[PDB]
């Protein structure tokens, strides 16, 4: 029309259409199913190649061996936000000498998002960053979007075919926040498979496991322990 | 610093000038086998001495100016010009931690005039004269400097005269020294005049 | 001319010497110490004096080399990262510096030797030394000088004038550092232990 | 408006024949499309009630957070858009910050609310920043004037008010506040009552549910500000819910 | 330097200050007036050497003069007390004299606040510092008792001052006193060479 | 002071819009040729249009950034680039110049210089509110071994070896007849590097032998600047000897 | 040494002698200021992750900062690299911190004890002062001497022509370390009270309190 | 008039969709990675071989251990390469190992994106990077190959070909190249796709050769060596 | 021992661990130099949510800790579900306040205590003027870690028992003996008891002071 011709100009809907246009760069992106416990927070990311001589690489970025990312959208827009993340880590543990609380740590990045929103025509960072934490409240499972809003989730799932994997989530709603790490990355791979179809299903080459917590730091599973995890199909029945 | 020397005498058109071999660091000398006299352009030269490593570091500080200057002209530099320029520049760069507290001498072909030689102290204070001397030794040369010319040097007794001062510095004044070079530079060309 | 870091050069190849010995007086706590740097084959580089200075002056040139042999590809200049160091050198005075390192690496010219100061000094001589018991050195290496000394005259000539070098000034022990740098590529000799040097000479 | 094709409604430097920027207007619909948030001025402090949306059934209280706690004493409210929210939620949380900690007792809020709108304001101005498609209001607890509320519109107009309503049924709320004495009553009712409008607004026939965050800066918390307690912000919803039927 | 004293009645407030401003040994200033205003209400009185304090009241002033506008309302004296602190625990090696906060606030009308050299801040009954005050400083505590009523407490600020100047060589003998009411700031110079000063030692 | 909106921005045409008018603009121009010697490394311009009545001073397209190193602009056009454009990629590269010459004990590596001048013209493409010149560049000098070298930049940085290289009157066009001409006999001696340069520079320049600027420079003494009148003599003897040929 | 200062240390040598698989790490418990000890347990030993950990000495302002920079880099070093961070480059951010005082060194002394991208553990000291090596065995502090000279003959056995106390050793690495931060206490008072005897190797670090002289 | 700071109406920014076809218009990066080194063949992109090939440079070295070649928009990825190589050695210099060739990747990848005529300044971009880079080097866990995209994607690869055609380039690669395979018809691999991609022939002075390997640092081939490669198609 | 800044100082700081609960006894008087001008003094502070803080010594530090705790407390309120602040975070943060403290002339001491119990975690820290801090479970500093530490850590000693009634006790007979010792010090006093759940204690309180060596 003629109000989306930058984000600064209003739109008569409430919502000006860029923010909205911007939600379709995540949906494009990776399959992303994030829960927590309460001990830990997983997080359970699809890779991709761009070649089909090429081994698959991580979704999963670090931000930190005490808070990480997973990425929905560009993956040098998570990136870009995920330098910031970076050094909140490393003056967090110059000021306070403890994981940074999760709640506040997601605070300032929507303090960055907003930024081009206000600005003249600039873009907003088409990534939904799934962002796993644990502080001293305990894990937090955080749904960042391209707006500045954060949603604090139980479970969530954003990227492609996300609703078959957001179902799972719903039926052991309950079940995630009382199980074992192990179990939390099981139900993961589960909820993941659910968005691809019947014939497609998760093999230890296209998943990666991000899992932080209490008792350990930020580790990253590729081909580390993918197997044991990978075991046990339940898949929707399309 | 308060170490190494200079002495020029300026001619009829020809100026020489000698300074001693020898860059000593702490208590030996490390260099010996460069000499530390440059060719800043092909008509200029300076001689820097005092501190033994704070030659090199005016010199090249000197060399981009120099440059740039004659960029700016386009054609060869200017006597007055560098004299001027290069007090500048040094009495600024010395409260620098990239110092100079070094008595230099500029010998420069002048477009117009003809032979120039520009004066400069530690303290560093332009001049152009036609009867000066540089380091440790200009306490020591000047005064014998403004009586054997008349106005300016005659060749012959110029030699005799450096001969004399060189057995000189080696006897009062010390140095590690054990060879000098000794050089006229009528303008154009580097000529090498016999050490003592 | 000066402490346990010296270079010359000769006409069957080159010769490097250093120590690894660290502690004036009583106090020690250094006993593998590097004064030679060498991470790589393309530039060496010597200490001397102040221990810190060195050191910090030395790991910034370590970089420093290796950004130049990146860019060209091919090795740079010897003498082009050695004064890229120097002017950082002049400038790094007011941290009680007062670096003396001596810079060897290949030129194209040929086998580059360059005599590094906190004052800024650069000047190219077959040999340097930087330091205050090298001092004591030049007169045992002087008196017998050529430029044309074996390969097997110098590797005697260096291990004699650390154990002569310990009866005179003490300070040597654990380790005697050997590197020769033949060609235009280095290789470390022998890091042969101080026990031995003292009987040979 | 205008639907001009070069500038005044594309632009935010430039008014039109009239004077007004067609912009800020586009950003005023905004607060109209989403859920109200109410906050009532008592005389022993502020309640607050927004209504926050379940869209998803796999959210907990924190997520979408129109609540904000602006220091230990001062509220913001929000509705509308959430973006836009959040600027002046970090705005605000830093000029209450420092007041607090420097002069070391409570901010009058007329000030406050005055500044806060200075800067929604300061931007609409510009053409190179957007206005704000936010109204909120803050809300304070006071020792030089017990307590005020004041709500700033999209526009970076500021009133007081005895008690408001922003959000998607003004009409409705404002005459049910008119109606009640809420304006000096006790805060421990009020908290029912805040509930109880919200409850009128919405509906089971475009909402399904709603998780009631109403905050406290009154004297069951003696004067501190916090998200309301579990225990208390139950027993209001439960009242809301009871009493319509 | 100067002689301040203030004293903090149940009532309202009372002041005392100097008539002279003393360097080295040589008189300065012959004659003293010290209202340093951060505000029309609260006012403040420069103690001890003038210079430190009085950049340390003149920060403080300009921060309270923003801010009175602001509010819409005057500030409260709790207000200015935390500003007068904020400058004097950095700058405390350039300024350790004392400054003397003393007025109405809006949160009660009735608030005496110390911020000293050492620093703290807490409000006392009585306070004396400067120049010949510390003499007297443990003194003018002693003098009252907690709690007195106004007219009394006139006489004895008035007293206490006299007493102190005796002491030191900083003050001379003239009180000039201060009434501070929810009125305004009311002002009395009181003469001296007729009243009798304290007892002198043999 | 920088433009807040970019002049330079990436849309759909497969470079930049800027790089594209910049490419035209030095291939309206008229020809600056550089020939690699083996005595001299000489560079000339087709362009002043001398005539008497005025004299070139730092009027020359040809700029010693250095001592040993030199470079010769064509910015030039349909209806003549900018001198003023050309000057800003000459301050910049030749202080950095004199810093590599100062660094080397022997004459400054071209490399060095021609891969910054690169970097120059493409970092204004990526910076805010500015763009890149239309110039292209013959970037000359000798090594550290004294090797002489003849490269070239085009408007956005990017940069060759070569032996001999022709820009401008379509640069492919003239460059590719610059080899024809070329000789290793022809540069053996300093007159016959000079008269490979002047003869690419004669094609299609009107009032030869005075427009025709060419400037020599030395393994490491400054840039001598050949004055129109001392290139006419050259000129005439390869006008007669080019006559012959045809 | 150490004394009232305005900022200053109350125990703690530390002590590393690598084996070729192990790196025993000694360090004595307490907190301690003026000439008198505030708490026993807790020592000035502070680890950065568990794969690796320094102990540093003297003014406890300085050491609460030197663990921050060797740990913040380790995290950096991972996030990219996608492999442990070694002992070498921990070493390295705890240098530059070292480097930037010498006009007056800085009053940290620094002992970093790991393995590096060898495959086999390495034992780091850098100085206050700075310099640095690799050792095979090395005594850390300002009474860096005393742990120092006992590590210089049981491990590398120099100048030893028949000793060497025993069998090199995990174990033998530990006895040695409870007995010398006892043995000092009564010619160098001050180090004292417990002994925190960290055992590092391919497992990682495991901490123990001794109580002791 | 609006930006190509703006979204479209499918959703996707503008500039980074252009970036990709732009890439087109230039040379061709092929690095293969084998167990025994990491190989990189690029092309000159010649108009004669009478251009020297005595410094023309686009396969530079990043670190000692790690080659880069360069695909894409040539001018452009001269200065991204030359600030590469500042960047690696920072970290070479601090950790003194031998650099990983993925973590140089994820580095300069945050360096692609950061467009936009609002929020950055000129030593920020106001223009996406159109440079697709391959990073081709031996660390401490043997031989990686990385490529680098405009949109930040790294990805592990053992064999990845972009060029002229990025399509073409890769295709061509299935049908030769198989994953175990020798060092020497891994360079061969190249010269035969090389000339796929490229629209232009096979001379000595229009390919260019490096290998980084165990204990051996990157090499840069010259003319005989660019012959044997040749011979080998 | 290490003397506290010699100007305007608030003294004394016991503090002891005991079972899930910290006893810690502060001077509630502010003397200028010695002279006490000031007799009741507030020190005791509310550092955050369920954290609590109180130091003893020079009073400028103190000062800062009121701007600083005002903040920490005002940001962790803004998610207004907590995290439950556990002692250590505002310790660190604190630390570097202290460390600028120290610098001015004749450097100024402090000595903090911090109690929380949050997560599962008891964490009791200190912190030094100096800008030291680390967990522990009896502290002191300056003057107080030479002679009333003593006391404590002795009657400690013999049999452990860690109790808030036995610490109240002792820190009864404890201000008659601080009195006597010590020359910045006085007898009315606050007592400070630290929970993971708060801040609990009044302020002034007041006991005997008797010299015991002029009896004997």
């Amino acid at each position: 029309n003629q109000y989306d011709n930058d984000v600064t100009v209003w739109s008569p809907q409430g919502r000006i259409h860029q923010i909205e246009y911007a939600m379709e760069a995540v949906k494009q992106g990776s399959a992303t199913v994030g829960l927590k416990s309460k001990t830990h927070a997983v997080l359970v990311a699809l890779k991709r190649a761009q070649s089909e001589l090429a081994a698959h690489q991580k979704k999963i970025l670090h931000v930190d061996n005490h808070i990480g990312i997973s990425i929905a959208g560009l993956t040098a827009d998570a990136r870009l936000l995920c330098n910031f993340m970076r050094q909140e880590c490393l003056d967090s543990r110059f000021v306070f000498d403890r994981p940074l609380p999760v709640s506040r740590l997601v605070s300032l990045i929507g303090s960055k998002t907003q930024i081009p929103t206000q600005r003249y025509g600039r873009r907003p960072y088409g990534v939904g960053l799934l962002i796993a934490g644990y502080d001293d409240m305990g894990p937090h499972v955080f749904q960042t979007c391209p707006s500045a809003n954060y949603f604090d989730c139980r479970a969530m799932s954003i990227g492609a075919r996300s609703q078959s994997a957001r179902t799972y989530l719903e039926r052991h709603m309950s079940e995630f926040m009382q199980c074992n790490l192990d179990e939390l990355v099981k139900h993961g791979l589960r909820a993941l498979r659910e968005t691809l179809p019947a014939e497609q299903d998760l093999t230890t080459k296209n998943v990666s496991i991000g899992i932080v917590g209490k008792d350990l730091e930020f580790t990253i599973y590729d081909d580390d322990d993918v197997s044991p995890f990978l075991d046990g199909l339940e898949e929707r029945p399309q | 610093m308060e170490y190494l020397i200079g002495i020029q005498g300026p001619d009829y058109v020809l100026v020489a000038s000698d300074r001693v071999a020898a860059s000593n660091i702490v208590q030996m000398k490390d260099d010996h086998d460069k000499m530390f006299k440059m060719s800043e352009k092909i008509l200029l030269l300076c001689v820097g001495e005092a501190g033994d490593t704070v030659q090199f570091a005016e010199y090249i500080q000197k060399n981009v100016q120099l440059y740039k200057m004659r960029n700016g002209y386009e054609l060869s530099p200017t006597a007055a010009a560098n004299f001027t320029r290069r007090n500048l520049a040094d009495c600024l760069r010395s409260r620098t931690p990239y110092h100079v507290n070094l008595l230099l001498a500029g010998y420069d072909e002048h477009e117009g005039p003809a032979l120039y030689y520009m004066d400069y102290l530690a303290a560093l204070a332009k001049a152009p004269f036609a009867a000066h001397g540089y380091g440790a030794f200009l306490t020591l040369s000047i005064l014998d400097r403004y009586y054997t010319p008349t106005i300016s040097r005659e060749r012959a007794v110029e030699l005799l005269r450096k001969c004399l001062e060189e057995l000189q510095k080696r006897f009062i004044l010390n140095l590690p020294t054990f060879s000098v070079r000794v050089i006229d530079k009528d303008g154009i060309h580097n000529l090498e005049n016999i050490t003592f | 001319t000066t402490t346990l870091a010296f270079k010359f050069q000769h006409g069957v190849i080159v010769a490097a010497d250093s120590r690894a010995t660290a502690g004036p007086y009583i106090a020690s706590q250094t006993v593998k110490k590097v004064i030679e740097i060498n991470p790589y084959l393309l530039g060496t580089m010597a200490g001397g004096a102040a221990d810190c200075s060195f050191w910090e002056r030395l790991l910034a040139r370590q970089c420093r080399i290796y950004e130049l042999r990146n860019k060209e590809r091919i090795s740079v200049a010897a003498a082009s990262k050695l004064l890229a160091n120097m002017v950082y050198q002049y400038k790094g005075m007011g941290l009680s510096m007062g670096t003396m390192i001596c810079g060897w690496d290949k030129r194209g010219p040929g086998l580059y030797y360059v005599d590094s100061e906190g004052n800024r000094i650069s000047g190219t001589a077959f040999s340097v030394g930087s330091g205050s018991v090298y001092a004591f050195g030049v007169m045992d290496r002087g008196y017998s000088y050529d430029l044309q000394v074996e390969e097997a005259y110098d590797l005697a000539r260096r291990a004699i004038y650390q154990a002569t070098y310990r009866d005179a000034y003490s300070g040597g022990a654990v380790n005697l550092y050997h590197v020769r740098e033949d060609g235009w590529i280095r290789v470390s000799s022998d890091n042969v232990a101080d026990l031995h040097d003292k009987y040979t000479s | 408006m205008s639907s001009i094709g070069t500038g005044y409604d594309l632009s935010a430097s430039t008014f039109s024949p009239d004077g007004r920027v067609f912009q800020v207007e586009y950003a005023m619909k905004a607060v109209e499309n989403s859920s109200t948030a109410i906050g009532i001025r008592c005389k022993d402090g502020v309640v607050f009630g927004v209504e926050k949306l379940v869209l998803s059934k796999l959210y907990e209280e924190g997520s979408n957070k129109r609540l904000f706690n602006v220091d230990r004493h001062v509220g913001m409210a929000v509705a509308g858009l959430l973006a836009d929210a959040r600027s002046l939620a970090d705005i605000a949380r830093e000029e209450a910050s420092n007041f607090r900690s420097n002069f070391g007792y409570n901010i009058p809020l007329k000030h406050l609310a005055d500044r806060v709108a200075m800067y929604v304001h300061a931007y609409t101005l510009y053409s190179a920043v957007r206005p704000f498609g936010c109204s909120f209001m803050l809300g304070s607890y006071s020792v030089n004037d017990g307590a005020q509320l004041y709500m700033i519109d999209p526009s970076g107009v500021s009133y007081g008010y005895w008690g408001c309503a922003i959000g998607k049924a003004r009409q409705a709320a404002k005459t049910e506040i008119e109606k009640l004495q809420m304006k000096e009553m006790t805060c421990r009712d009020v908290v029912k009552e805040v509930a109880k409008i919200i409850y009128i607004v919405h509906d089971e026939v475009k909402d399904k549910a709603f998780e009631l965050e109403l905050s406290w800066v009154g004297e069951l918390t003696k004067g501190r500000h916090e998200i309301v307690p579990k225990d208390v912000r139950e027993e209001a919803e439960k009242y809301a819910k009871e009493s319509l039927k | 330097t100067t002689i301040m004293a203030v004293q903090f009645d149940g009532g309202v407030v009372l002041g005392a200050d100097s008539r002279t401003t003393t360097g080295s040994y040589i008189a300065n200033r012959v004659t003293d007036k010290l209202t340093p205003i951060h505000d029309h209400i609260f006012c403040c009185r420069s103690g001890s050497a003038a210079d430190t304090q009085a950049v340390a009241d003149a920060v403080t002033y300009q921060l309270g003069f923003h801010s009175i506008e602001l509010n819409e309302p005057p500030l409260v004296h709790t207000a200015a007390s935390l500003f007068k602190e904020m400058c004097y625990r950095y700058r405390e090696d350039l300024m350790a004299g004392i400054i003397i906060a003393g007025w109405d606030p809006q949160e009660g009308g009735q608030v005496y606040s110390v911020p000293m050299g050492g620093m703290m801040v807490r409000q006392s009954f009585a306070i004396g510092g400067s120049g010949s005050s510390y003499i007297y400083g443990y003194v003018d505590a002693t003098y009252r008792e907690g709690m007195t009523k106004d007219e009394c407490l006139q006489f004895t600020a008035n007293a206490l001052a006299l007493a102190m100047e005796r002491d030191g060589s900083s003050g001379g003998v003239i009180r000039l006193a201060a009434i501070q009411q929810s009125g305004v700031e009311r002002q009395v110079l009181l003469g001296d060479q007729i009243p009798k000063v304290t007892i002198s030692t043999l | 002071m920088s433009y807040d909106r970019a002049i330079t921005v990436f849309s759909p045409d497969g470079h930049l819009f800027q790089v594209e008018y910049a490419q035209e603009a030095v291939k309206k121009g008229s020809t600056a040729v550089g020939v690699r010697g083996r005595d001299i490394v000489v560079l000339g311009v087709e362009k002043k249009s001398v005539a008497k009545l005025q004299d070139e001073r730092t009027v020359r397209k040809i700029c010693a950034l250095d001592d040993n190193v030199c470079m010769a602009f064509a910015v030039v056009a349909s209806v003549s680039g900018l001198t003023a454009d050309a000057r800003i990629v000459i301050n910049r590269a030749r202080v950095e110049c004199q810093s590599h010459r100062l660094t080397v004990g022997d004459p400054v590596t071209v490399e060095y210089i021609t891969r910054y001048i690169a970097s120059l013209k493409q970092r204004y493409t990526q910076s805010n509110g500015r763009r890149p010149f239309g110039i292209s560049a013959l970037i000359v000098g000798f090594d550290f071994d004294g090797t002489p070298r003849l490269y070239q930049t085009d408007p956005s940085g990017t940069y060759h070896a070569w032996k001999a290289n022709a820009i401008g009157r379509g640069a492919k066009s003239v460059r590719e007849f610059l080899e024809k001409n070329y000789t290793d006999d022809a540069i053996e001696t300093d007159d016959l590097t000079i008269k490979l340069v002047i003869k690419a520079l004669l094609e299609v320049v009107q009032s030869g032998g005075k427009n025709i600027e060419l400037a020599v420079m030395r393994r490491d003494q400054p840039l001598k600047i050949l004055s129109p009148e001392e290139i006419e003599k050259y000129v005439a003897e390869i006008e007669k000897e080019k006559e012959e040929n045809e | 040494r150490f004394s009232p200062y305005a900022f200053n240390g109350g125990t703690v040598l530390a002590i590393a002698g690598e084996d070729f698989s192990i790196v025993a790490s000694d360090t004595r418990l307490s907190e301690g200021f003026s000439i008198h000890t505030r708490d026993s347990p807790k020592c000035y030993k502070l680890t950065d992750k568990t794969v690796i950990g320094c102990s540093g000495f003297h003014g406890d302002c300085l050491t609460l900062t030197k663990i921050i920079e060797a740990r913040l880099k380790m995290y950096k070093h991972s996030n990219n690299k996608a492999m442990t961070t070694g002992a070498i480059a921990a070493m390295l951010s705890t240098i530059l911190y070292s480097r930037r005082f010498f006009p007056y060194y800085v009053y940290n002394i620094i002992e970093g004890l790991d393995e590096e991208g060898k495959g086999a553990v390495y034992s780091f000291d850098p100085v206050g002062s700075y310099q640095r090596d690799s050792f095979k065995a090395g005594g850390s502090a300002s009474a860096m001497l005393q742990p120092l000279l006992d590590n210089q003959v049981g491990f590398k056995n120099m100048q030893n022509v028949e000793h060497v106390p025993l069998t090199l050793d995990r174990a033998m690495r530990l006895v040695k370390d409870v007995f010398i931060s006892a043995a000092e206490r009564d010619v160098y008072t001050g180090d004292a009270l417990r002994i925190c005897i960290v055992t590092k190797e391919g497992i990682r670090e495991e901490t123990v309190p001794l109580r002791k002289d | 008039d609006r930006g190509v700071n703006t979204f479209s109406p499918e959703g996707r920014l503008f500039q980074v969709e252009y970036a990709i076809e732009g890439h087109k218009l230039g040379s061709t990066a092929i690095g293969i990675q084998t167990s025994e080194g990491v190989c990189l063949a690029v092309e000159k992109r010649i108009t004669s071989p009478l251009m020297e090939p005595s410094s023309i440079e686009k396969i530079v070295e990043i670190d000692a251990h790690i080659g880069c070649a360069m695909s894409g928009l040539i001018a452009d990825a001269k200065t991204l390469i030359d600030k590469a190589r500042v960047e690696t050695q920072n970290h070479w210099f601090t950790y003194n190992e031998t650099m990983t060739v993925e973590s140089v990747t994820q580095a300069v990848s945050n360096l692609a994106l950061q467009f936009g005529e609002e929020d950055a300044d000129p030593g920020a971009m106001s223009r996406p990077f159109g440079v697709a880079l391959l990073f081709g080097g031996v660390d401490e866990k043997g031989p990686q190959l990385f490529h680098m995209d405009p949109s930040g994607t790294f990805v592990q690869c053992d064999a990845r070909a972009i060029g002229s055609a990025s399509e073409g380039a890769q295709s061509s690669l299935q049908e030769v190249y198989h994953k175990s395979t020798t060092l020497k018809e891994a360079i061969k691999s190249s010269l035969i796709i090389l000339k796929q991609v490229m629209e232009e022939k096979l001379n000595a002075t229009n390919i260019e050769l490096a290998t980084v390997q165990p204990g051996q640092n990157f090499h840069m081939f010259t003319k005989e060596e660019l012959e044997e490669v040749i011979k080998d198609i | 021992t290490q003397n506290p800044m010699v100007t305007g100082t608030s003294v004394l700081g016991v503090k002891f661990d005991c079972g899930v609960v910290i006893a810690a006894d502060m001077l509630g008087s502010y003397g200028s130099l010695a002279r006490f001008r000031n007799i009741s003094r507030i020190m005791r502070v509310n550092d955050s949510t369920m954290l609590g803080a109180s130091g003893d010594y020079a009073d400028f530090q103190y000062l800062k800790q009121v701007l600083g705790q005002m903040v920490i407390d005002e940001e962790l309120f803004g998610d207004g579900h907590s995290y439950s602040p556990r002692a250590i975070h505002s310790w660190l943060t604190r630390a570097m306040y202290s460390r600028r403290s120290k610098m001015n002339p004749l450097w100024n001491t402090k000595v903090i205590g911090g109690y929380a119990g949050g997560e599962s975690f008891l964490g009791y820290v200190d912190m030094l003027g100096v800008a030291y801090e680390a967990p522990s479970l009896a502290t002191g500093y300056g003057a107080y870690l030479a002679q009333p530490l003593l006391r404590e850590v002795l009657e400690k000693q013999p049999v452990l028992s860690q109790t808030e009634a036995r610490e109240l006790v002792e820190r009864c007979m404890r201000v008659l003996y601080y009195r006597d010792a010590r020359s910045y010090n006085r007898f009315q006093v606050a007592t400070v008891t630290e929970k993971g759940v708060e801040i609990e204690g009044p302020l002034s309180a007041q006991t005997n002071w008797d010299i015991a060596h002029m009896i004997s």
